[PDB]
């Protein structure tokens, strides 16, 4: 309802620093939580009280520039969380951490809006039915499967995966979909959200005219400072879920980094009168990407098939930030810099890319097994490449020379460029629902058909290409 | 701001309200008392006549950065409301000029008193304002045009270690916009703002000095946080040339900007606030080290018809420590950027220079930079080399395997000495497409290199001697001819047995 | 001037706490930067003022021992920076970090002194005229040029350069040069300090007798505090500049180390109640190898031909102190460790020994065209030398095999020993500026005169000597 007591519920600004803005309320100190407003402003100054300090002050975390602040300045008490517009009357427009119209087409006329700070699936709301759902890509469909209500993550650092793979899945996914989508960018790029704007117009998913858009579009980047990238992702989230929710639909969820959730905390702990942790971290990390990804998820009302990226800082998965999130991914995807020199795009791992719905019963046992000895010759073959033969390859024992020949072109079936890459050298942008990944694949470890001159099989996927390729590249005489 | 008649200033201090009397001051962030309306970033000033800007507003002090050395800031100086958050100076007037960095001249050629100012603290435009980066912009540089192809109103990351390139490169890209500052095509142009954070003031002469050899200066903006500026000016000074060509990308015209060394003002951002004693976080960095150079970066954006049209692309300088490009600051700025050239001090030497590691580094943009004259030759350049970093790595040990492989080897030698571009000259675009695009149309190749040079320099000089028309049909079409291909094809084939008997 | 207000300029120290004295003024606050003098002492104890903590009380960085210092001190305000005097009239003598005589021979009678903090030379003032100046050292000469007006700088952890290069440079420098010459030896060893005193006696430089001095003596070493380590180099560069600007000579400057002007910030910054950082260090780094080295250069009233050394703490060039410095140094040289042990003098290594005068202009199309050719060779010889063929050389592939003649070849053509060796087996003290450093050293690399026995042509440089040592050391029958 948003109403205060029979007492002030204004609090005067007495001390700015930065992204963070200490206020003191004398009649009604507002709790936790609370969005609230700076009066004198020449806009909209949202600040979200996070602290209760005593000496009747709360002490809350900005969410846009605290430029020109004054100490003495009027903040205004709501009495409710950053509440956005949530509904159908929000789908093609563009929304900013606070719900403000940022695609500029005017007011989000809605018959309420969401608080975007709600109480999360409890477990008797879960649902352990894992209905599966097909990418048609390669490793990130076929090794580390995906499935309804399940998580996507991809792990790379700076320009390896992410983005892109958020991309092709939309391609491979949001563009055919029942229910509607959702793309809450968080941190990242503004040309990204730009340009995927006016390509979800290309397209007809965003239409500016009649009334046909499955997609919202919640947005809260880089040009700001911490408290709104660190939202941003829960709104494009508070988003998600009304459709799942009061709208019973599977609503799917594109978050370009959700753990630009936690550099927020990077960005506003210590400066809140908190201990460093973890390279400097928060004493929070844990919950925080537990609070809010505890939210994204299914229940006995509808289904959420939710898709994040995890950014991986000093390209270390020793870093708290990609790690602590692993275990909330139903899908792992660690994609190597160290691979990106390899070409193999994309730079999905052999090893660190996991799943919680890769068994023979939904997977397949053949495809499983196939997997394991993917792997398993991979595995060997890791060290192979080095340990033993020492770099160079031929030396002697050819059941790992079959290994430099089997899982050198698995790695290549399984380096699929597909259309997001189109951009680079307008390659055969290879994917198909599985189809006729039978045969062909099973054959190299096997191997049937493995012998054809190595990197002859490079840049595609399906076998049958082999031979339709020694056509381009031949050798004999 | 203003004070009375009654002797140095008569009626000001009196009230704590509009000023303030300096309560501690060491190490430029003076905790000055009163202050009460202070705004958060309203720049002040003390009784030494020196800026300074409230930066932390608290219940019982402002404590202020300092803008340059200590000495006269003292225990008690008078402090002053100059109510108007952190802005700097701005127009086009600047053209032609080099400034400290937060306004005012230094290269003793008098005044440049501007009527247009300008805030650094705006905020980037967004998802509608830009469009699509278009139009491209043509550096001069051969190995990066064709190869890494820069695009307008982007931000295009340059990094390299100590003594790489990163300066010669951003003086060729800046250089080449020679012609177009006085030719036809208006919209052909580029105005540029050269950033230097940092940097020995003499490093600073060496750039303003030999741009003027050029007459490049004539249509630059310089301005510098060299060594002696408080860590405050080295903070304050991309956030201003930033401000510089936001003229030109709100006005139609267009801007190169080149924040040379973000990283040097890494080094210099962390001081300012462990000073204020803001919690520190990873190696010093304030936390908020994403916030500084994304929010900047953020801020270089295309511009859309319906906006402008204008536009600022943007390089920012960045250190590499030994070859480590994922450093924290680094990850922090290829995090945002698009696009990051790669400069290798462990290459150069080599004579691969500019030394661009393919595989680290991308246009990120996509094709749409690079105009149909690469998308048709320079298509396969890069990703050529993307692999071929395994096999130029491996044919060093290779024997019984695909004989015919060679040929993907050796499109890469003889490539290399057309690709390694190195001088104080830049080739306009329809040269690029003379030279680089014989190469892609295995022409050149079998014959043994290192002569190769002697190509791309003499080429040239072969062209504007008897071949000024091929060159034109890139100024007609603007693409290259199957006729004019005929006519390359006749002029390069005969180079091939042009040293061979 | 110096002189204050009509009011006590006397402060009482209220607080010692080793190389830091706070002191407490009630009648005159003495300034930033402002040197200041204990009474009550029983020599000279100069603190230097530092910060405006409050409560009328400065914050002192202390010049000497602050022993005995009692809480109550009188201390007195002299109204300006720590001054030394500055002139003709104090070349041939040594002066310790204030001005005060310390080679012993009484009273340095000066016209005046000049302020240790000035304002360095403006944009204005600079000059980009480059032009060249030779030192006749192979790698340190060729290789990584110096010039006029330029910068020297050297890398390497504890003895492998740095004070012998910069005797060397002494050598064939500081002897014959015209104008003047200055050397402030900064926290570096008093042995060192004390033999180049009588050394400079020994061959004239320093007369006692005549006036033919052309270098002065700034020293403050280790067995000082860190308040005195930190203003020497600045001293010694009070010097330097005295002799360019009102007396329009161009000087050169040798400072033992340049960089312990950082140690100092080591050793006083968190105890000054500052907020730690890189390693430890201090928010200041930057600032400081900043302001200070932005001192000892040219301008359109004299040149200053500076000479510095910089230290590599835990043998790691990943400090930010040899590193933040490099930015500074016109001619590179960081001399290995592991070069040591290859015996390799001096221990400058190719690759992070760069320059900002090395163009074909000025050093050379064909110079500088081996010296890349050198490097090149050298790169793929980094990697050979382990890479591929694995330790041992021979192998296969004589196009790097010709590396393991030309490049290590080259190592030694480079390891020039020169005269300040003398001391560990009184060898060939090589040099020569250029003179025939033609046709010998290109054969190599094109394979002209390239062959003989590897190791014969080791600790000697000039091709001549090749043939000139198969006669010392042959081989064949
Ligand atoms: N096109 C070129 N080909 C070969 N060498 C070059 C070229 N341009 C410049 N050099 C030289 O190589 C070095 C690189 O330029 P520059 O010195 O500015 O590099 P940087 O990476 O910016 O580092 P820093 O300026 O701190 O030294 C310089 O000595 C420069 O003059
Ligand atoms: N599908 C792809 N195929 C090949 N290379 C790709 C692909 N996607 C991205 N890359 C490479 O990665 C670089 C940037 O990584 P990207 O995936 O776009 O980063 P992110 O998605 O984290 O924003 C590209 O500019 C390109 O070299
Ligand atoms: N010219 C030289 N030739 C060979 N070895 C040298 C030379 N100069 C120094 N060394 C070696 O380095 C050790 C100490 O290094 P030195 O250069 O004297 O240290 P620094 O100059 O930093 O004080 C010597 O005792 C010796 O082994
Ligand atoms: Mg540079």
């Amino acid at each position: 309802s948003a109403a205060p007591k029979a007492g002030t519920a204004t609090g005067q600004i007495v001390a700015v620093i930065g992204a963070v803005v200490d206020v003191q309320f004398d009649e009604g100190l507002p709790p936790i939580l609370n969005a609230l407003e700076v009066q004198g402003r020449e806009s909209r100054l949202v600040l979200e009280v996070a602290q209760h300090l005593g000496e009747s002050t709360v002490r809350t975390i900005a969410m846009d520039g605290t430029e020109g602040l004054v100490r003495g300045q009027k903040v205004l008490d709501s009495g409710a969380p950053i509440k956005i517009p949530v509904g159908p009357e929000t789908l093609g427009r563009i929304m900013n951490v606070i719900g403000e119209p940022i695609d500029e087409r005017g007011p989000i006329k809605t018959k309420q809006f969401a608080p975007i700070h709600a109480e999360a699936p409890e477990f008797i709301e879960m649902s352990v039915e894992q209905e599966i759902l097909v990418t048609g890509i390669k490793v990130v469909d076929l090794l580390a499967p995906y499935a309804k209500g399940g998580k996507i993550g991809l792990f790379g650092g700076a320009g390896v995966g992410k983005t892109v793979l958020i991309m092709e899945l939309i391609n491979n996914v949001a563009k055919a979909h029942g229910g509607y989508s959702v793309f809450a960018g968080v941190g990242e790029r503004t040309r990204e959200g730009n340009d995927l704007y006016h390509e979800m117009i290309e397209s007809g998913v965003i239409n500016l005219k009649d009334a046909t858009s499955k997609v919202a579009l919640v947005y809260g980047q880089m040009n700001e400072p911490p408290g709104a990238r660190a939202r941003v992702a829960l709104t494009g989230l508070t988003v998600a879920e009304y459709f799942r929710d009061q709208e019973g639909q599977d609503v799917l969820l594109f978050i370009d980094n959700i753990f630009r959730f936690t550099q927020a905390g990077s960005e506003v702990s210590a400066l809140l009168g908190r201990i460093p942790s973890a390279v400097g971290y928060q004493p929070t990390l844990a919950t925080d990407m537990g609070t809010m990804q505890e939210r994204i998820t299914t229940t006995k009302k509808g289904s959420i098939t939710s898709v994040q990226a995890i950014y991986v800082p000093a390209d270390d998965l020793t870093d708290p930030a990609p790690a602590t999130t692993f275990a909330h991914l139903d899908a792992t995807t660690v994609l190597s810099r160290a691979i990106a020199e390899l070409g193999i795009y994309p730079a999905v791992d052999p090893l660190d890319s996991t799943s919680r719905i890769m068994d023979p019963n939904i997977v397949g046992s053949e495809h499983y097994d196939v997997a394991r000895g993917v792997q398993k010759i991979l595995q060997d073959y890791k060290s192979l490449q080095d340990i033993i033969a020492i770099l160079g390859m031929d030396e002697l024992s050819e059941e790992d020379k079959l290994t430099v020949s089997r899982a050198r072109k698995i790695q290549r079936f399984l380096s699929q460029p597909f259309q997001v890459a189109e951009v680079f050298t307008g390659h055969m942008g290879k994917l198909v629902p599985l189809k006729e990944t039978i045969k062909g694949f099973q054959q190299i470890l096997a191997g049937d058909y493995d012998h054809l001159p190595e990197q002859a099989f490079y840049m595609v996927g399906p076998i049958e290409e082999a031979v339709a390729k020694a056509d381009k590249l031949a050798e004999e005489h | 701001s203003s004070i009375l008649e009654e002797r140095i200033g008569a009626d000001t201090s009196v009230d704590l309200e509009e000023t303030g009397r300096v309560l501690s001051i060491g190490d430029g962030i003076a905790r000055v008392h009163g202050l009460r309306n202070v705004q958060a970033e309203e720049m002040v000033e003390f009784s030494s006549g020196l800026k300074g800007m409230s930066l932390n507003l608290e219940p019982d002090n402002v404590g202020v950065v300092v803008f340059g050395n200590d000495k006269l800031i003292k225990e008690g100086d008078i402090v002053k409301r100059t109510g108007a958050i952190v802005d700097v100076p701005v127009g086009d007037e600047l053209l032609g000029r080099v400034v400290d960095a937060l306004g005012n001249a230094i290269d003793g050629k008098g005044p440049v008193g501007s009527k247009i100012r300008r805030r650094v603290g705006l905020k980037a435009p967004g998802i509608i304002p830009r469009i699509s980066v278009r139009e491209p912009m043509q550096t001069g540089i051969k190995a990066v045009d064709s190869l890494v192809p820069i695009g307008r109103g982007q931000r295009e990351l340059i990094i390299g270690d100590r003594q790489t390139g990163k300066t010669s490169i951003a003086i060729d890209t800046i250089i080449n916009q020679k012609r177009f500052n006085d030719g036809t095509d208006e919209k052909k142009k580029l105005y540029c703002i050269y950033v230097a954070i940092g940097q020995k003031r003499s490093t600073v002469a060496q750039l303003v000095k030999r741009l003027t050899d050029a007459d490049a200066m004539k249509y630059t903006i310089v301005v510098s946080a060299t060594a002696s500026d408080a860590a405050p000016l080295q903070y304050l000074a991309p956030y201003s040339g930033c401000s510089m060509g936001e003229y030109f990308r709100d006005n139609g015209k267009h801007a190169l900007i080149i924040y040379d060394d973000l990283s040097k003002q890494a080094v210099a951002y962390r001081q300012m606030s462990l000073l204020l004693r803001r919690p520190p976080g990873r190696e010093a960095y304030p936390g908020d080290v994403f916030y500084l150079h994304s929010r900047l970066l953020e801020r270089a954006a295309k511009m859309n018809d319906s906006f402008g049209g204008g536009s600022l692309t943007a390089l920012p300088v960045i250190e590499t420590q030994a070859g480590d490009v994922s450093a924290y600051i680094p990850t922090n700025v290829i995090s945002i950027t698009d696009g990051q050239i790669f400069l290798e001090t462990e290459l150069f030497y080599k004579g691969i220079r500019p030394a661009i590691n393919v595989g680290l580094s991308v246009s990120r943009v996509g094709s749409a930079a690079q105009t149909r004259a690469m998308k048709q030759v320079a298509g396969t350049m890069k990703l050529e080399l993307a692999q071929y970093r395994e096999v130029a790595a491996f044919a060093q040990f290779g024997s019984d395997l695909d004989a015919a492989t060679q040929q993907l080897l050796s499109r890469g030698v003889r490539l290399t000495e057309l690709l390694k571009q190195g001088q104080y000259s830049p080739m306009a675009i329809e040269e690029q497409v003379a030279v680089i695009y014989a190469g892609v149309r295995g022409y050149l190749d079998k014959l043994e290199p290192s002569k190769i040079t002697k190509f791309e320099s003499a080429f040239l000089s072969h062209v504007v001697s008897q071949h000024q028309s091929l060159l034109g049909n890139i100024r007609t079409d603007g693409k290259i001819s199957e006729q004019s291909d005929a006519k390359l094809k006749e002029i390069v084939t005969n180079f091939l047995a042009g040293f061979e008997p």
